[PDB]
RNA sequence: GGGAAGCCUACCUCAAGAUAAGAUUUCCCUAGGACUUUAUGUCCUCUAAAGAGCCGUUCGAGACUAGGACGUUGAUAGGUU
RNA sequence: UGAGAAGCAUGCUGGAGGUAUCAGAAGUGCGAAUGCUGACGUGAGUAACGACAAAACGGGUGAAAAACCCGUUCGCCGAAAGACCAAGGGUUCCAGUCCAACGUUAAUCGGGGCUGGGUGAGUCGACCCCUAAGGCGAGGCCGAAAGGCGUAGUCGAUGGGA
RNA sequence: GAACCCACUGUCGUUGAAAAGCCAGGGGAUGACUUGUGGAUAGGGGUGAAAGGCUAAUCAAGCCUGGUGAUAGCUGGUUCU
RNA sequence: GUGAGGGGAGUGAAAUAGAUCCUGAAACCGCAUGCAUACAAGCAGUGGGAGCACCUUCGUGGUGUGACUGCGUACCUUUUG
RNA sequence: AGUCAAGUAAUUAAGUGCAUGUGGUGGAUGCCUUGGCAGUCAGAGGCGAUGAAAGACGUGAUAGCCUGCGAAAAG
């Protein structure tokens, strides 16, 4: 019962290879260079799963803090006030506020403002 | 559309060709035929057997005028290469190829 | 001395890019109406009116 | 450097060189025209013409002289009784080059070397 | 305020790829259509300017290049005197 | 489509085998061992193209001539780079025809491919007669066997004989 | 001091023309000389004007075939979820 | 070039079944189209992301390229590492 | 309409990178056998001085090689 490793084998480097396209040199030719280029891949995927949270608050937070400046207030001061005012309004529909409705969050700002008197 | 020529077995490596295969791509026949007349390479004289091939064939088979014709495609391939022994120094021996490539000239219009 | 590693293909062909070749000068003779090369004796043996090996 | 210097080298020693334009000398008043390299064409002016200019005048001591510089009885004769005569109211250029293409064996550059007034 | 062969200028050379790409003087290019996605839009017809290059005779320039002079309105190279 | 090793359907080539489910046996999964075999890259169109002497021109054939053929000049060896035997190799010797491979380039040329020819002995040499060093060895001596030595003899030129 | 034999110095060569060479110099050159042909000595043996030198480009024990798939407390490698 | 090689015609179910002759993969080497690229530094990827080019079951769609940006010093063995 | 100044778009590819289409060298895979490997059941277990095992040279298509045969020589 002799087995010969053709045609699993081929499979093997061809799903490998396909799983590889669009890489440079012989990290999209050579198999010995594509195995490791998609396990790095797989890491960096995994690592930038968590990376992107952080990411995107770091940028809401950075746009709250230019609305609430520009209402002639400051982050810190802001949150503080809505959370004194028993709003619970994340910070992603308040970047998207800011952005976008300028009458909106200067309401909003009055309203921590006010709370925070 | 496209009258084909094909030179196998040219006895020279496709590197020495390419150069002058590179000078005749879009030119027309007439301007291709008088830059190969007058050119002191190796592969001239096989590039310009076989653009004169392309377009006795496009002028008898397909019955098209030679003036309207121009070189459309062309290019060099690799083909089978003999190996032979060089005796080099203190007992070593080495490994020589001889290259050969084939050319592929399509004329249209 | 010798490479420590592989040179890409386009290192390669970046190398290469020197390696174009140029046309000639080539013209039309006023007398026997052929090309022939600029300054050179046409391939029959006539050049600037006169005519060598005569026949 | 070779500021101002005058000659070729053709990579030849002297006595090949002095004995190659000799030869060449030698063929072209024997045939009137020859075909050679360039640079062979162009450096066998500065031999070939010093020696029709000699071969104007008809004396003992200048028939003596070409023998010596050419070794050849029948072109010191031919010289004398043809080309100088001919040649006696022009004022130089006896000679003329004329670049006929490549040699197939080497790519090296042909000229055609022809005098000026034969057949 | 004075204060050294020390530093910056001063002397010679290079230098606007200084992407911050500078300045000055002079010279050259001023037509007729079709279509669409009306835009320094795309295909046609008609001319190729001032200049640069190919080529040739050459150098006190030069590895190959690059640079300087000349090409019948010519003394650029050879020959002759 | 599933968490995975993987499964399913189908577009193009291919032209004759494949195999459900459940059981059984494995030469049953490769990226490395300065692993083995074959092919192909970098170096790279880079080095190199092989003592003492040197080449130039006109004509011929030829698709193509610096290398071939003919002729005219130059140069080198000449106690050899000339002319022959022994050993060694067997057709490389001559004629006709060809340039796919070989010739450190091309080749119309060749010690390259194909076809056909060529070696004539009483006096040359070998064969033959004789023998040196040495080999073998009837009987014989010795030795577990194989075998070792050796007499009469028989072979053995690098020698002697028309 | 030639042929011939040998190899003291220097240059070049070191993937060399060459797995020990070329060139310029050097020593012996009627003898303890050089050389052709045919034989003898075979591996714990032979030979050696003696260097552990030579014995088919291999010698502090030649080569080939078998015991043999010797042994290795050592190094390397060991494949799907 | 009375060469090699190729294009027509024809045979053949099939000639990228043409004698280097079933199917014919990877490394390696050309051609064409689409996008990006000549003031900006590193295991060459990953998470975002404007534009451009062809498709359409015309979209808070598909297929390619992807300027700009945060993070990021290969794999296996042997070692405390 | 025009000059001047400031700011700011588009336009280049000697070459290269990625994706797709079309080719070349290359001989893995798929299918097949003309060859091997291991056994069972029955035989036989030898050839030769009447010249053995193994070889050299010859014999027809036409020149060679492989088989057959031996001057009576594919009989
Ligand atoms: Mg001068
Ligand atoms: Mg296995
Ligand atoms: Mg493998
Ligand atoms: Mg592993
Ligand atoms: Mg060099
Ligand atoms: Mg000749
Ligand atoms: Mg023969
Ligand atoms: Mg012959
Ligand atoms: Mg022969
Ligand atoms: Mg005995
Ligand atoms: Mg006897
Ligand atoms: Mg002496
Ligand atoms: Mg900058
Ligand atoms: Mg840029
Ligand atoms: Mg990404
Ligand atoms: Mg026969």
């Amino acid at each position: 019962a002799r087995v010969k490793r053709g045609v699993v084998a081929h499979r093997r480097h061809k799903k490998i290879l396909a799983r590889a396209k669009g890489y440079y040199g012989a990290r999209s030719r050579v198999y010995r260079v594509a195995f490791q280029a998609v396990i790095k891949a797989g890491q960096y995927a995994y690592r930038d799963r968590r990376q992107k949270k952080r990411q995107f608050r770091a940028l809401w937070i950075a746009r709250i803090n230019a609305g609430a400046r520009q209402n002639g207030l400051s982050y810190s001061r802001m949150i503080d006030g809505l959370k004194k005012a028993q709003v619970i309004i994340d910070r992603r529909v308040l970047a998207d506020i800011a952005m976008h409705d300028a009458v909106a969050f200067a309401a909003l700002a009055e309203k921590a403002k006010g709370a925070l008197a | 559309m496209e009258v084909t020529a094909k030179l196998r077995g040219a006895a020279i490596s496709a590197q020495k060709a390419r150069l002058v295969a590179d000078l005749i791509r879009g030119k027309s026949v007439a301007h291709a035929l008088n830059i190969l007349n007058f050119s002191n390479k190796k592969a001239a004289v096989l590039v310009k057997k076989a653009l004169e091939s392309a377009i006795a064939n496009a002028e008898h088979n397909n019955s098209l005028d030679v003036d309207d014709l121009k070189v459309s495609t062309i290019y060099v391939d690799e083909g089978m290469s003999l190996k032979r022994i060089m005796p080099r120094a203190k007992g070593r021996a080495d490994r020589i190829t001889k290259r050969t490539c084939h050319i592929t000239v399509k004329v249209g219009v | 001395a010798v490479q420590q590693n592989r040179k890409s293909r386009s290192r390669r062909d970046m190398r290469r890019s020197h390696d174009a070749l140029t046309e000639n000068a080539l013209t039309v003779d006023q007398a026997t109406g052929e090309t022939h090369r600029r300054h050179h004796v046409t391939k029959d043996g006539f050049y600037r009116g006169r005519q060598l090996f005569a026949k | 450097m070779r500021h101002r210097n005058s000659g070729v080298k053709l990579g030849r020693t002297s006595s090949h060189r002095k004995a190659m334009f000799e030869n060449l000398a030698n063929s072209l008043f024997e045939h009137e025209l020859i075909k050679t390299t360039l640079p062979k064409a162009k450096e066998l002016r500065r031999v070939a013409e010093p020696l029709i200019t000699l071969a104007k005048n008809d004396t003992v001591a200048n028939r003596r002289l070409a023998f010596a510089r050419t070794r050849n009885a029948a072109t010191v004769g031919k010289l004398f009784t043809v080309l100088g005569p001919r040649y006696k109211e022009r004022n130089g250029g006896y000679l003329r080059v004329l670049k006929a293409g490549f040699r197939a064996g080497d790519a090296a550059p042909m000229a055609y070397v022809e005098l000026v007034d034969r057949e």
